RNA sequence: AGAACUGGCGCUGCGGGAUGAACCGAACGCCGGGUUAAGGCGCCCGAUGCCGACGCUCAUCAGACCCCAGAAAAGGUGUU
RNA sequence: UAGCCCUGAAAAUGGAUGGCGCUGGAGCGUCGGGCCCAUACCCGGCCGUCGCCGGCGUCGAGAGUGGACGGGAGCGGCGGCCCGGAGCCCCGCGGACGCUACGCCGCGACGAGUAGGAGGGCCGCUGCGGUGAGCCUUGAAGCCUAGGGCGCGGGCCCGG
């Protein structure tokens, strides 16, 4: 014998893809013999998140990518987002930023290269740079779905900003015993 | 305590810790009957605990060493006194027995008071141990070997069985 | 003693003694293949002594020995020649087994050729005439 | 002290010890020490980059004692070949369980 | 893992030093052996010589 | 009260040249202290005799 | 019948307790060597087939190993 | 006064230190050395899971934990008549295995389990779309088998 644990021994982690997108395998093996043979930690971080699923992944918006980058320190930098860019409206105008990405959007690659930008994907990016290099690696709002929104404490307790599963949000619906206190009480 | 096997008479000497209430403390001695050094100085902290204030955490021993006496030739006649928990209640018991040592001796007692009245190795206590010679013992098995010309002989020997042929075909005579 | 094939480790094997079911031995309406006793009471997946030992992943076999046929080669069957064209590069470690869908004419045809090609067959002398 | 064996060891018990049932760790995998570079490539830090030099700080408990102590894995004594005597009173009650302070270099070499 | 101590060059590989610990402690407890021996016959020659 | 004699007890070592090392340890085991039997000699005892 | 702390059986074999859910050890892949644990060493039954050491005890119902499977008050020139 | 043994002391099929038995012990009490074994512990083998890895350098021309050229000054060591200098291999045209990357390979630690949950299954049954220049009257499915095997196993294959 030996303790009386329990067992967590078994990480739980990601490491092959469930996808059996033959691309994205053509991106494992290229990352994984780049992640134990750079001696850094850029490779480990893309290698690992050519991992994460579908969610995970979430889809990084245009406008998010050209405001981090006008912080004093990314004026020429490469971008690199592993997910798909789409493209936002509520921005005017796009400067020539160069990005590398799998599956830029339809539109976004005319609005990125009609600026004069330049769009990658993972494959023109370790010729430019093993290392990785001068790359600021950016990920979209992975908390912005609205299914972390019904989580939290419980929709029933004090303070609960939960947002309770309803079939339709209007009136008699969520609305009488729980929520004022004229009828019933109030959580 | 085990008396495991015979045992040794240790003389432990031991001080409680010099407080800034009391410089100097007066290092009381024993004399502890054990197996090995380890239970000598763990039964002096349970007759020193029963005499004074004292306790291990607060003192230390300073001398463990073993005393063996003057004369491991010399027969002598030891008068013991001892301090035994009965059963019913306890009591007070003089006893003498009659060895080449004190480790002859007081081992012969907890092999004894066991024998002659359940005395587990534990309840036992020793007082004290001297020797008293000729004439003073009233203990009448010491009292016939206050004896010179001394004689007796060995009636109805037999000794090593199935030592020799497992079926033999010889009586033994016993002399 | 025929084609006398590679290294051979003395073949160990921690049981050759073949798990049969759990009262298997008193009826016929129970097929002496193994299926684990699922029952609460029953003494044999508590495991007492004296009775049927249950497999676990202890008894398996050593992994150079794993599969070895006694002579010292591995079985693969094969069905026709143009599928024994496969095993030239393997004729010193992997042995050929002839179907018994294969005819006689047929099994005929493929004993001269993998005499040629010097693989063992397992088989060679069956359905003749 | 009603489930240890406790007491004071002297050299040759520790000299033997590190020698025969000692096992280094570099992050996890507990590997035979073996060699004079397991012990420095992992703990020259310290300045006991040697075997004896690690031997010398384990019993005169010195500058790296903690940093020592954790290098080596716990020591996987075999069962007393010689006997034991009751297991579960105490070494004053005659059996053996607790403070013994130097019979524990007699049962060293039977552990072994 | 050889055991050091029951075979040497593994005691050499480890602990340098214990190869000249060694012949310092097999030469002084053969001439200490010399020592006694000698001198023990000393005793027992002179007791001899006598008769 | 530790902390305010480890900053003004930090920097009276800081300019003094040395080590101090000023963190606290728990309480060690009793060094080999050495006792004195000036003259005289430890005196004896013995349980006593039992009575109610 | 009901609780508190902690352990345990339930879900768990094995060694020992003659036998047993729960006691005492001790926790399990399949094996070959070595050693011990609790326990035991007349023969069933592996091991005292030791020149084992010291004393006690005779029953016309002897006594004989935790839980544990039969006992008290009281009494004896039975014996130390 | 208290140790042993005795009296106190009766229960229904024949009966329980487990039994046979046991009295210079095979009883009681205190102890010693020996000696026997568990799936416990230690060493060694093998299986599997987990943890941190190792190779796409088949680079027999590759070797780097400092590397290059490069000229302005001097050390040895090269070849003398004390000045000083490229060789891309070659007399062998040459040097095993391997990297199903979802595969190997290394080290290291642990392994029980109902209810239950997962992962794996080149286990199985019935059909369909593909695929095997598959299989067969010179004998398919099925069934039988004291025939020979493999797999830890679900099961599978060959001979009759
Ligand atoms: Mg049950
Ligand atoms: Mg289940």
């Amino acid at each position: 014998g030996v303790d009386i644990r329990h067992n967590k021994d078994r990480k739980v982690r990601r490491k092959e893809p469930k996808s059996q997108d033959i691309y994205l395998r053509l991106l494992v093996k290229l990352y994984r013999f780049l992640a134990r043979r750079t001696n850094s930690t850029f490779n480990q971080v893309v290698l690992k998140r050519l991992f994460m699923s579908r969610t995970n992944r979430p889809p990084l918006s245009l406008s998010r990518m050209i405001r981090k980058m006008k912080l004093p320190g990314r004026e020429n930098k490469t971008a690199v987002v592993v997910g798909t860019i789409t493209d936002d409206v509520r921005v005017q105008e796009v400067p020539k930023l160069k990005v590398c990405a799998l599956r830029v959007t339809s539109r976004a690659r005319s609005r990125i290269l009609r600026a004069g930008g330049k769009i990658l994907t993972f494959d023109q990016l370790a010729l430019d740079s093993p290392k990785g290099c001068g790359t600021v690696l950016l990920s979209g709002p992975r908390k912005g779905r609205e299914v972390y929104r019904h989580f939290g404490k419980a929709p029933g307790t004090p303070h609960s900003h939960t947002k309770p599963y309803v079939r339709s949000k209007g009136r008699k619906f969520e609305r009488a015993r729980g929520r004022r206190a004229s009828r019933g009480y109030k959580n | 305590m085990k008396a495991s096997g015979t045992l040794r008479e240790y003389k432990v000497v031991g001080r409680c810790l010099p407080t800034p209430k009391c410089h100097t403390p007066p290092l009381y001695r024993m004399r502890i009957f054990a197996p090995n050094h380890v239970v000598a100085k763990s039964r002096f902290w349970y007759f020193v605990s029963q005499l004074k204030k004292m306790k291990k955490s607060s003192g230390e021993i300073v001398y463990c060493g073993q005393v063996f006496e003057k004369s491991p030739l010399r027969v002598k006649n030891f008068g013991i006194w001892l301090r035994y928990d009965s059963r019913s209640g306890t009591h007070n018991m003089y006893r003498e027995y009659r060895d080449l040592t004190t480790a002859g001796a007081v081992t012969q007692c907890y092999r004894d008071m066991g024998a002659r009245h359940r005395a587990r190795a534990h309840s036992i206590q020793i007082m004290k141990v001297e020797e008293i010679a000729a004439s003073k013992c009233r203990r009448p098995a010491v009292k016939q070997f206050h004896d010179s010309k001394i004689k007796f002989p060995l009636p109805h020997r037999v000794l090593r069985r199935q030592h020799k042929p497992r079926f033999t075909t010889k009586r033994p005579n016993t002399f | 003693a025929a084609l006398r094939p590679l290294v051979k480790p003395k073949i160990v094997k921690k049981r050759t003694k073949k798990f049969i079911r759990h009262q298997s031995d008193r009826y016929v309406k129970i097929k002496r293949n193994w299926r684990k006793p699922r029952g609460i009471d029953n003494r044999v997946r508590r495991r007492f002594k004296g009775q049927i030992l249950m497999p676990n992943i202890g008894y398996g076999s050593n992994k150079k020995t794993k599969h070895m046929l006694p002579s010292g080669f591995r079985k693969f069957l094969v069905h026709n020649v143009k599928e024994l064209e496969v095993l030239l590069m393997c004729n010193k470690s992997y042995c050929a087994e002839i179907a018994h869908n294969v005819s006689s004419k047929n099994r005929k045809a493929i004993v001269e050729r993998a005499a040629q090609l010097a693989i063992r067959v397992t088989n060679p002398n069956a359905r003749l005439r | 002290e009603p489930y240890i064996a406790w007491g004071y060891p002297n050299l040759k018990s520790v000299n033997e010890l590190i020698y025969k049932r000692g096992y280094g760790k570099i992050n996890k995998k507990r590997i035979a020490l073996t060699d004079n570079a397991l012990i420095a490539r992992s703990l020259g830090k310290y300045g006991i980059i040697c075997m004896e030099d690690l031997i010398h700080e384990i019993y005169t408990v010195g500058k790296r004692f903690k940093e020592a102590n954790n290098f080596l894995w716990p020591f996987k004594l075999s069962s007393p070949r010689g006997g034991m005597k009751k297991k579960t009173t105490h070494f004053v009650e005659g059996g053996d369980a607790g403070n013994r302070e130097d019979q524990i270099n007699r049962l060293i070499r039977r552990m072994n | 893992k050889k055991n050091p101590l029951k075979n040497l060059r593994i005691m050499l590989k480890l602990n340098p030093y214990a190869k000249t610990m060694r012949r310092n402690t097999i030469l002084r407890q053969a001439r200490n052996h010399k020592l006694r021996v000698d001198k023990a016959a000393a005793a027992a020659a002179a007791l001899q010589a006598k008769s | 009260k530790r902390v305010k004699e480890n900053d003004q007890k930090k920097k009276e070592a800081k300019e003094k040249g040395t080590w101090v090392q000023l963190k606290r340890q728990p309480a060690p085991p009793r060094e080999a202290h050495f006792v004195r039997t000036n003259g005289k000699e430890p005196e004896l005892l013995e349980p006593i005799p039992y009575e109610f």
